[PDB]
This record gives structure tokens, C-alpha cells and sequence, in this order.
């Protein structure tokens, strides 16, 4: 759980380079997707894409 | 040398020849009426009548 | 032995930011320097993005900041730090020289007027940036501070006709202001390295004004993980107010086109610069008003020559502690008082409130002060 | 008297903290401000390719641009002809001098509607409250070649009140009142002030899930690097 | 214009209470205001230099 | 007299009996303070020194002493005085032998 | 002010230190915090403050004079 | 045509702020048919009487429109 | 008013920039109007 990720990707320095890159990249997507559902939550009705599915 | 480089440097930051080129007008009274001001733009700065 | 104890590059770096002894005791008021030095190089570098897209003339100065803010790409947001960082710039200034003043570290002598001179320099650097935009309330501010120049006699109308660049406020004087704004933050920086070197001969202080040459920590990991939590606070404090309510600071009147004409109702400064102009115009004297704005931040250089006391802080003055905080509700007293329009109470208490600012300076911090040389028997 | 009034705090749909405009309203102020506004008042600063996205499509971004023919330049004669425009135009300005400007009115140069949001104390509940409190004077008769409305530093304006109840009957159902009219025009003044509104609060957003996520850790950090010094102790031996 | 506290000029910088006339009752101005060189001319017109 | 009274009261609200320091422990340091404090026998000294370090030590944590080791008014033993008042005397003798 | 060894002079003092990764990181931060910034707040309130609540009570009696002196007419 | 704004501006009026700012704009009335040819002339009264109205609309309005 | 003291005195050019027509800008009314121009004028562009 916390053993088997300081054994993995802590000791060496860079394993710990390359998962910080690719937990930027998944932090990138999964922050875009989540910031996004928020935004256009508490903003409903009154943007830009439903006024474009009218038309 | 040194006292005529700074004067001319000094005179190359005082002013311009066409902002020296601003002289004289003549401005009309008529339009007014009552107790009013009217302002006219003369060597940067306005004109009352 | 090493790459860092014998590289010429890496010696300054270690005598700076690695082994360089600090005191173990330094609270988040020492927080300021960095953040300072933050704010510098974060104005220096989005202004210099604003000066790629800017073009300096009284025809389309205005013009070319709202190409910036309309149609260059995040121009609206690097224009909001560029003009937020000013501000949050005099906010840790002015908490940087409270800190000196308070905790006694006045008793060093030339970092104290290189600081001083770097303030004269980073208030007429905003103030020539301030004139910039070319709006409304920066047409009337050069104009009446540059008659502010003129109120000396025998040197005065010939240096202002000289830096007006013409008979008034013309294209020379947008251009001028470009330029001078555009290079003293160099200037500002050099003097910022002069100011850190005379430092670190002396060596830094601690809130309990006690010399603190038994406790000494290297600077880094720990005050530089200290200063990275600083700048984060100040990074999220700068953005939430270009982000959520960027107008809240700013002036509204700056947004109409450079009228020459009109002269509005609430001319005022951006608000850093009200106690000065609340100095100005409580005072009924031309010359009475500017010499004594330049007797105030003169008085700032006086200081070190009044530190009568036998203590250093002002931790364990509980006297001078109370006169301290009458002395900071004085001035942003001053800083309400210049926000205003000027009436009968407001003329009252803003000539009552630069008096009584003179007062604590000058009469009231030595008189405190030999009350406690007095009372603990010295 | 320099009275001034403060106009009232008003419950906007951008009043809020995250909060956007309202896309459609925006659309409707811009057909109030073709149809009613643009007769008198510039707004230099609003090109038609920022309608493109924001509001409209751009199909009838090129019809509403090519049913103003403006201005182009020499047709290799020397003539100054009209072109239609396709968008890259900025919106056609009434009066082409200032001095054009006051021949046409009670001197009264109209203020320009680009930055009139931004540009007076109080938001577009300020342009909210000159457009609707059309009242009559107590005693004070002026000139009687102004109007009297009072959140107008001077008490006198002279612009005529320009909305008086249905004079555009657009698209959809929504009957002009002079409630829809200054809604819509209120909000597409604050579009053409700040025009990335949206993604400004987008950013905001993000930031605040940002400061949720660093502002534990960076300090869970530095205590973790200064609890050395929080918790060293001390003795003192003498020979 | 019509403004101050004598019916006239208000400079509204630092409140000078000139008045239509033009004379200083109070404030931070060390004069009254400034006099151009007008000479009239023979229906409606003066010459401003 | 009374303004005894205000001086226990001051010492008591001044803030660095807080701390565990002595009277002496807080002196600004130009010369002649520099000078008296190279004057004085080891104990005193490592004492003080002691002393100044739990202080600093107590101001990092911003934690104050209980209420059985703070430093009481009536055993004030303020020792750093004679020497300092040594060190200012023949400094004002030096000072008189060059004015005249 | 200078590089470490030669600034002054300590005589047996020992110092003990315990490793970051030995011991937690918020040592009892809901137990000793509370009373902490409570003591540091009441010992200097009385110190802040009254130049503070004299500066609200000159922000609201100025308003409510220039309010008096224009809310005759 | 149905005017909202009308509506509400008429139905906020009852309020006791706003009723003792209507009593204030009539005896300013009477004050100034009574002192007839004067230079004082009903300023604080009516501005009183728009800022309490328009703050009773601001408060509830928006919920209609 | 370059030909002010080069090749001129002062009143031959104010004559020579008297005989041009200018086509100043506005008026109170504010169509254009053309103007003589004593010396803040450059040579006038044959050709537009
Ligand atoms: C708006 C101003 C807001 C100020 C907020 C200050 C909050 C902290 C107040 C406080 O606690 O003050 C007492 C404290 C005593 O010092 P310390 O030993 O650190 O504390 C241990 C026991 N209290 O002292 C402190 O904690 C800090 C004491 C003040 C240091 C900063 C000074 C404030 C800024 C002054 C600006 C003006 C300076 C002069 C500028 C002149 C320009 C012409
Ligand atoms: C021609 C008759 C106009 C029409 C149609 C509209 N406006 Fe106007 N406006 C006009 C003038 C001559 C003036 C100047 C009056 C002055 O003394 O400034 C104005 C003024 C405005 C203002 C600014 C007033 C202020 O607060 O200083 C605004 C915000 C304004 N006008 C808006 C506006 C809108 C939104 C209009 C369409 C509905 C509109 N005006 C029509 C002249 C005319
Ligand atoms: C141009 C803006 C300034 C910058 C960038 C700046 C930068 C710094 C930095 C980086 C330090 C070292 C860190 C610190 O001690 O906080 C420092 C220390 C100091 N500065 Fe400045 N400074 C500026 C203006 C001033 C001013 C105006 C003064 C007042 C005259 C001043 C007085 C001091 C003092 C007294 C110290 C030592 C503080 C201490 O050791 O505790 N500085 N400054
Ligand atoms: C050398 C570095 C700097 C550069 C290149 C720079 C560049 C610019 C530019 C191009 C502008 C015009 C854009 C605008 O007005 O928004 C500007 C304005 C301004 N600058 Fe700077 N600047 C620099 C340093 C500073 C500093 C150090 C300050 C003070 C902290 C400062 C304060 C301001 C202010 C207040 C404005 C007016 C902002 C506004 O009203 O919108 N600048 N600067």
C-alpha cells in the first residue's frame, strides 16, 4: 500500500522522474475532466454548447 | 568635452522645433449665452470665455 | 574537495542561498524579502510580455492595451499580474519596512539608506508606469505632479518644461515615462544585490533583537522550503484578485480615453500612493505641501539617528510597542483620508492626522524611549 | 446639490462568485444595440469576430456584418468605394468627429459604450437604474433642453430615454418590457467590457482546486523539514 | 464651473475656491488664475496669444 | 514609593521574564556593550550564553516557560552593569584627552 | 556574518535532536495550537487593537458628520 | 403592453420606510408652495424616497424578470 | 519653418506656406475646412 510504492518508485531517483511525469499527465487529464464537470455544473443552462445543440 | 556632451544631451531632452511652432488665434464669442463657459484648446491647455 | 567551496559562481551561490548562517528564530515577517524579490521578477518578466505588445504614443497607447487585453492571447491576465503584482508589490513592501522599523534592525546604517533609495526608486517606477496606460486619471497625475516638481523656486519651471517634453503632456512625455518605466526596475535590482550584500557582511536579525551568533542555520533546506510556502501564498493571493475581482483595487476612472478637457470630480492616486498625496493637500502651502512629503520619507532616512534605547526590539518595549500600532493606524488613517473628496471633518482630521504622524515620529518614539532608559534603572 | 445616489446592489446571474453570463442575453443585447443604441453611441472597440463564437454562429455573423457596407480603400483610383465586410470589421462608428459628434446633440458628446462598465463608479447597475429612473423634478426647471434623471452626477442627462415599450419585438416570444430591454443591454455591456468573463472564472476555478490540493501539502512539507527545530532539546553542563 | 462655495470655479484637485471671477478664498493656490493676451477685434472676435 | 510598584509591574508585563532571561540578557550590542560582555568570568558568561540560547530556542517554538522558572524581580541579579559602567568611564576619559 | 566555526564561544552544551522521519509531522496540531494562539492573542490584543477600534470609531463618526453635513439641504 | 417593472414598483411601496419618505417628498411640497419663490428646492427629500423604493425593488425583483 | 533661417527669413516663408492651401480638419460644425497655415505644415503631398 504505502511499502510496495516506496520499494517501486522512491529508492531510485530516476523512477521517481518518470512517475512524477506520468502522474503530471494522468493529474492533467483528470483535473481538465473534473474542472470542466464543475464549471459547466454550477454554470447549467445559461452556456454557450446548449445554445449550439438548438441550432 | 565633458561639460558641452552633457549640455547637448540636456538640450536634446529640452524640447522640439515643432513644439516650438505654436503661436497666436483668434476665438469668436457669439455662441454664448447667460452666465456659461466655453472652452477652446490652446497650447495644451483649454481657453475659458 | 568539492564543485561548490571552490567554483567562483558557486561560492556567491553558497555565501547565498546554501551555507549562508541564518538565525533560528526569524518569523514569517522575514518571509518579505523573497517575496519581494518574487514580485520583482515576476513584474520584470510579464511587463516585459506587456512591452512586446505595447506601442508608446498619446494616438494609440489606449488603442494598443486594449489590443492586449481583447484580442492577443491571455494578454487580460499578464496585464492583471503586471498591474496586481504593483500593488501586491507595495503591500510586502510596506510590510517589509514595517518589520525593519519595528524589531530595531534601523541600527544598521548603509543597508538602511540603500533601502531607502530603493524605495524612492520603486515609487517613481510605479508612478511613471501608473502614467502609461494613457487613460484619464494618468493624464491629470503626471500633470499634477510634475507641477509638483515645479512648486520649487529658481530650479523648478525650467526642469519641468525640461521632462514635460514640450509646453504640456505630449507624445514625449508618454514616451519618456516609457522609457524611464521601462528601465529603472534594472536599476532597482542592482541595488536590490547592493542591499543583500551589505546584509550579508552584517548579518540578519531575530524577533528578540538579542544577537543571535550561537544559533545560527544554513539557509537551505529549510528557510528555502520556508520562502517556496511564502510564494505560494502570495502567488494564490495575487491570482484570486486578478482572477475573482480584479476592479477591486483598481481605479474606474483610468478606462475613458486621455481627455484633456474634462478634469473629473474624484481625481485620486492608485491607492499605495494616497498618504503621500494626503501629506500634499492637507497643507494649504505649495512649497510647505511637497517639502514636507520629502520630510517624510526624509524622515524614514533619519531614524537610525534616534535609536536611543538600550534594547534593540520593540518585543520587550511595551511603550513604544503601543506608539508603534498608534503610528500604524496613523497611517493608514492618512491612507483613508487621501481617499477621499476634500470637506470641513476631512481637512480637520487629515491636517490633525499628519500632525500628529510628525508627532510620533519624531517627539514621541525618543520620549518612550527615555521613559524606558529611566525605568529599568540604566 | 452634488447629491449623489448609489445605485441599488441588484441580483445579476454573473453577481456570483462562479457564475457566467448568459449567452442568449448577451445575443439580445446585441439586438437592442444594433436596432436601438448604435444610432448615436460608438463602441470602437467590438471587431465581429468576437461575436462568432461567443454568442452567434458564424453564419449569421457574415449576415449581420455584410447588412452594413462600410468602407475600403483605393480601388487602384483613389475613391474610398463601399465594401460590405466580411467580419474583420470593427462596428460602424455613427459620427466621425467628436465636433460631429456634439453638431448633431445639445453638445453632449455620447460617452463611448466599449468601457462604460468599467468606467463609472458602480457597475451596469448604474447603466441599469440611467436607463430606467426617468423621473420629473420636484422645483428645478434647467433649460429645458435636458432631461432630468437623478443617477447622473449633474442631475440633468441629455440623452432621451430611449426604450419606451416595445420599439423592437425580436425574436423569440420574450415582449420588449423595459425590464427584458435593460436586462439585455445591461448584460451585453458587461460582455463587450470584459470580454473573457467565462474564462476567467474557468481559471478561478481551477485555482481554487489548486489551493485546495498544494496549500496542505507544501505545508505538510515544510513542517515536516522543520521538525527537527520544533522539538530539540537542550542542556547545560558545567565542569 | 458654478461650483465651489461663491458660485463659480472649483478646482476640484485640492480645492481651490477660485469663483467666476477668478480670486483664490481658499486654498493651496498661490495665485488667482492666469490672463492671456486678448485684444478684441470688431464684431465677435479676440485675438488670443 | 509607588513608581516601584510600577517597576515590578513593568518587569512583570515587559516580556522578557517570560523567557528566562535576566536583566542583562537583552542589552543592544555596539562597542562598548561588546567589550563588556569579553569582560566578565567564565560561569557568568556560559550562563548568559546558555541563557540566550533557550531563549532563542523558546521564540522558535513560541512557547513561554511555565510558571515556575520564570525569573522573579525580587533575586534580580543584574551583574553586566559595573563592567559596562567601566567601559563607558574610561570612554569618556578617552574622549575628553582628545577634545582637549 | 561570516561562513560557520569562528563566531563564538559555547561551553558544555549538549543538544539532542530526533529524525524528521522518526517522529509525526503535526505534533498534537488540535491540542496545544488552540490554548498556544489563544495565550498569543490575549497578550497582545491590548497592545493592537486600541489604536484600531479608535480608528473605526474616527472611520464612522467622519462618515456620520459628512452625512450631517450634507443631509440638511 | 403589461409592464413588470411598473408592477412591482407600485406593489413595493407599501413598506414603512418608503411611506414616511412619500410623507417626506409632500411636505417638501408644501414647503416650497408655502415659501413660493425660494432657492431650496426638494433635493434630499426625493433622492431619500428613490434610494429607500429602489432598494425595496432591488431586493425583490429579479425572481419576476 | 525648416527654410526659417536656411534659405529664407521669416516672413518669405510664412508668405511661401501662405500661398497652399491646407484642408485643416474640423470646425464647430466639424465637415474640414481648408486653412493657408503659416509654418506647422510639411510640403503638401501632390498626390494623396
Ligand atoms: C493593516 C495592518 C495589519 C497589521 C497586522 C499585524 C498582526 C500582528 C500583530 C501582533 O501580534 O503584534 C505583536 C507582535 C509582537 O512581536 P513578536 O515578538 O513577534 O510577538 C510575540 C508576542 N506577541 O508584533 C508582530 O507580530 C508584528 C509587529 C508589526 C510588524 C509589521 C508592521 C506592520 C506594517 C507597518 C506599515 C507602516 C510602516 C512605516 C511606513 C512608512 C512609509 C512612509
Ligand atoms: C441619441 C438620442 C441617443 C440614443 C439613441 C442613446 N443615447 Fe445614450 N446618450 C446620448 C447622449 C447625447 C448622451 C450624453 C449625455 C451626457 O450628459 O453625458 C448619452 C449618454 C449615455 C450614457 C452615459 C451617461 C453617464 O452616465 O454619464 C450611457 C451609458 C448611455 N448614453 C447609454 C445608452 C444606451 C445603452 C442606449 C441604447 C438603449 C442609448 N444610450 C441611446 C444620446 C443617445
Ligand atoms: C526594493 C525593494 C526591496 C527589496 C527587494 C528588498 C530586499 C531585501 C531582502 C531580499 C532582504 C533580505 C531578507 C530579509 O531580511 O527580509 C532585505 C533585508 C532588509 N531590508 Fe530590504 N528590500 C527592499 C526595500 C527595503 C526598504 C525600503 C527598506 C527600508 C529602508 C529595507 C530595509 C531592509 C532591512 C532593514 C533589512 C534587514 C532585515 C533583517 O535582517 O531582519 N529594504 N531586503
Ligand atoms: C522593467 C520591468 C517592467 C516592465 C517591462 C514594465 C512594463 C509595463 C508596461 C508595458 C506597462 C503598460 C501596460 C499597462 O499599463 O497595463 C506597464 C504598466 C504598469 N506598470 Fe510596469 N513594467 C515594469 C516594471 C514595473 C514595476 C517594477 C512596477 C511596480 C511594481 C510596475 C507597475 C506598473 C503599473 C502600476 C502599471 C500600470 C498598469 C495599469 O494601469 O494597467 N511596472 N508596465
Amino acid at each position: 500500500l504505502t511499502a510496495r510504492l516506496y520499494s517501486l518508485l522512491f529508492r531510485r531517483t530516476s523512477t521517481f522522474a518518470l512517475t512524477i511525469v506520468v502522474g503530471a499527465l494522468f493529474f492533467e487529464r483528470a483535473f481538465d475532466q473534473g474542472a470542466d464537470a464543475i464549471y459547466e455544473h454550477i454554470n447549467e443552462g445559461k452556456l454557450w454548447k446548449h445554445i449550439k445543440h438548438k441550432y | 568635452a565633458a561639460k558641452n556632451v552633457v549640455s547637448q544631451f540636456v538640450s536634446s531632452m529640452s524640447a522640439s522645433a515643432d513644439v516650438l511652432a505654436m503661436s497666436k488665434i483668434e476665438i469668436k464669442l457669439s455662441d454664448i449665452p447667460e452666465g456659461k463657459n466655453m472652452a477652446f484648446k490652446w497650447r495644451g491647455k483649454p481657453l475659458f470665455v | 574537495i568539492n564543485i561548490r567551496k571552490t567554483h567562483p559562481l558557486m561560492k556567491i551561490v553558497n555565501n547565498a542561498f546554501i551555507d549562508l548562517p541564518a538565525p533560528s528564530n526569524i518569523s514569517s515577517w522575514w518571509n518579505f524579502g523573497s517575496l519581494l524579490g518574487i514580485c520583482l521578477i515576476l513584474q520584470i518578466l510579464t511587463g516585459l510580455f506587456l512591452a512586446m505588445h505595447y506601442t508608446p504614443d498619446t494616438t494609440t497607447a489606449f488603442s494598443s492595451v486594449t489590443h492586449i487585453c481583447r484580442d492577443v492571447n491571455y494578454g487580460w491576465i499578464i496585464r492583471y499580474m503586471h498591474a496586481n503584482g504593483a500593488s501586491m508589490f507595495f503591500i510586502c513592501l510596506f510590510m517589509h519596512v514595517g518589520r525593519g522599523l519595528y524589531y530595531g534592525s534601523y541600527t544598521f546604517l548603509e543597508t538602511w539608506n540603500i533601502g531607502v533609495i530603493l524605495l524612492f526608486a520603486t515609487m517613481a517606477t510605479a508612478f511613471m508606469g501608473y502614467v502609461l496606460p494613457w487613460g484619464q486619471m494618468s493624464f491629470w497625475g503626471a500633470t499634477v505632479i510634475t507641477n509638483l516638481l515645479s512648486a520649487i523656486p529658481y530650479i523648478g519651471t525650467n526642469l519641468v518644461e525640461w521632462i514635460w517634453g514640450g509646453f504640456s503632456v505630449d507624445k514625449a512625455t508618454l514616451t519618456r515615462f516609457f522609457a524611464f518605466h521601462f528601465i529603472f526596475p534594472f536599476i532597482i535590482a542592482a541595488l536590490a544585490m547592493v542591499h543583500l550584500l551589505f546584509l550579508h557582511e552584517t548579518g540578519s536579525n531575530n524577533p528578540t533583537g538579542i544577537p543571535s551568533d550561537t544559533d545560527k542555520i544554513p539557509f537551505h533546506p529549510y528557510y528555502t522550503i520556508k520562502d517556496i510556502l511564502g510564494a505560494i501564498l502570495l502567488i494564490l493571493i495575487l491570482m484570486l484578485l486578478v482572477l475573482f475581482t480584479p476592479d477591486l483595487l483598481g481605479d474606474p476612472d483610468n478606462y475613458t480615453p486621455a481627455n484633456p478637457l474634462n478634469t473629473p470630480p474624484h481625481i485620486k492616486p492608485e491607492w499605495y500612493f494616497l498618504f503621500a498625496y494626503a501629506i500634499l493637500r492637507s497643507i494649504p502651502n505649495k512649497l510647505g505641501g511637497v517639502l514636507a512629503l520629502v520630510l517624510s520619507i526624509l524622515v524614514l532616512v533619519i531614524m537610525p539617528l534616534l535609536h536611543t534605547s538600550k534594547q534593540r526590539s520593540m518585543m520587550f518595549r511595551p511603550i513604544s510597542q503601543c506608539m508603534f500600532w498608534i503610528l500604524v493606524a496613523d497611517l493608514l488613517t492618512l491612507t483613508w483620508i487621501g481617499g477621499q473628496p476634500v470637506e470641513h471633518p476631512y481637512i480637520i482630521i487629515g491636517q490633525l492626522a499628519s500632525i500628529m504622524y510628525f508627532l510620533i515620529i519624531l517627539v514621541m518614539m525618543p520620549v518612550a524611549s527615555i521613559i524606558e532608559n529611566n525605568l529599568l534603572k540604566w | 446639490s452634488d447629491l449623489e445616489l448609489h445605485p441599488p446592489s441588484y441580483p445579476w446571474s454573473h453577481r456570483g462568485l462562479l457564475s457566467s453570463l448568459d449567452h442568449t442575453s448577451i445575443r439580445r443585447g446585441f439586438q437592442v444595440y444594433k436596432q436601438v443604441c448604435s444610432s448615436c453611441h460608438s463602441m470602437d472597440y467590438v471587431a465581429y469576430r468576437h461575436l462568432v463564437g461567443v454568442c452567434y454562429t458564424e453564419d449569421e455573423a457574415k449576415a449581420l456584418a455584410e447588412e452594413v457596407e462600410v468602407q475600403d480603400g483605393p480601388n487602384e483610383d483613389g475613391e474610398m468605394f463601399m465594401r460590405p465586410g466580411k467580419l474583420s470589421d470593427y462596428f460602424p462608428k455613427p459620427y466621425p468627429n467628436p465636433e460631429a459628434a456634439r453638431a448633431a446633440n445639445n453638445g453632449a458628446l455620447p460617452p463611448d459604450l466599449s468601457y462604460i462598465v468599467r468606467a463609472r463608479h458602480g457597475g451596469e447597475d448604474y447603466v441599469f437604474s440611467l436607463l430606467t429612473g426617468y423621473c420629473e423634478p420636484p422645483r428645478v426647471s434647467l433649460r429645458e433642453g435636458l432631461y432630468f434623471n437623478p443617477y447622473f452626477p449633474g442631475q440633468a442627462i441629455g440623452m432621451a430615454p430611449p426604450i419606451y415599450n416595445e420599439v423592437l419585438e425580436f425574436d423569440d416570444g420574450t415582449p420588449a418590457t423595459m425590464s427584458q430591454v435593460a436586462k439585455d443591454v445591461c448584460t451585453f455591456l458587461r460582455w463587450a467590457a470584459e470580454p473573457e468573463h467565462d474564462h476567467r472564472k474557468r481559471m478561478g476555478l481551477k485555482m481554487l482546486l489548486m489551493m485546495g490540493l498544494l496549500l496542505p501539502l507544501v505545508y505538510a512539507m515544510k513542517r515536516h523539514k522543520w521538525s527537527v527545530l520544533k522539538s530539540r532539546k537542550l542542556a547545560y553542563r558545567p565542569p | 464651473a458654478n461650483a465651489g462655495d461663491f458660485g463659480g470655479y472649483y478646482c476640484p484637485c485640492h480645492g481651490s475656491h477660485y469663483d467666476a471671477s477668478g480670486r483664490i478664498r481658499k486654498g493651496p493656490a498661490p495665485l488667482n488664475l492666469e490672463v492671456p493676451s486678448y485684444e478684441f477685434t470688431s464684431d465677435d472676435m479676440v485675438i488670443v496669444g | 514609593k509607588w513608581l516601584e510598584g510600577i517597576r515590578k509591574w513593568y518587569y512583570n508585563a515587559a516580556g522578557f521574564n517570560k523567557l528566562g532571561l535576566m536583566r542583562d540578557d537583552t542589552i543592544h550590542e555596539n562597542d562598548d556593550v561588546k567589550e563588556a560582555i569579553r569582560r566578565l568570568p567564565e560561569n557568568l558568561y556560559n550562563d548568559r550564553v546558555f541563557r540566550i540560547k533557550r531563549a532563542l530556542d523558546l521564540s522558535m517554538r513560541q512557547q513561554i516557560l511555565p510558571k515556575e522558572q520564570w525569573t522573579k524581580y525580587e533575586e534580580d541579579k543584574f551583574y553586566l552593569e559595573p563592567y559596562l559602567k567601566e567601559v563607558i568611564r574610561e570612554r569618556k576619559e578617552r574622549e575628553e584627552w582628545t577634545k582637549k | 556574518g561570516r561562513q560557520f566555526g569562528h563566531l563564538t564561544r559555547v561551553r558544555h552544551v549538549i543538544t539532542y535532536s530526533l529524525s524528521p522521519f522518526e517522529q509525526r509531522a503535526f505534533p498534537h496540531y488540535f491540542s496545544k495550537g488552540i490554548p498556544n494562539v489563544l495565550r498569543r492573542t490575549r497578550a497582545c490584543i491590548l497592545r493592537v487593537a486600541p489604536p484600531f477600534v479608535v480608528f473605526y470609531l474616527v472611520y464612522t463618526w467622519g462618515t456620520q458628520e459628512f452625512e450631517k453635513s450634507k443631509r440638511k439641504n | 403592453l403589461v409592464d413588470p417593472l411598473t408592477t412591482v414598483r407600485e406593489q413595493c411601496e407599501q413598506l414603512e420606510k418608503c411611506v414616511k419618505a412619500r410623507e417626506r417628498l409632500e411636505l417638501c411640497d408644501e414647503r416650497v408652495s408655502s415659501r413660493s419663490q425660494t432657492e431650496e428646492d426638494c433635493t434630499e427629500e426625493l433622492f431619500d424616497f428613490l434610494h429607500a423604493r429602489d432598494h425595496c425593488v432591488a431586493h425583490k425583483l429579479f425572481n419576476s424578470l
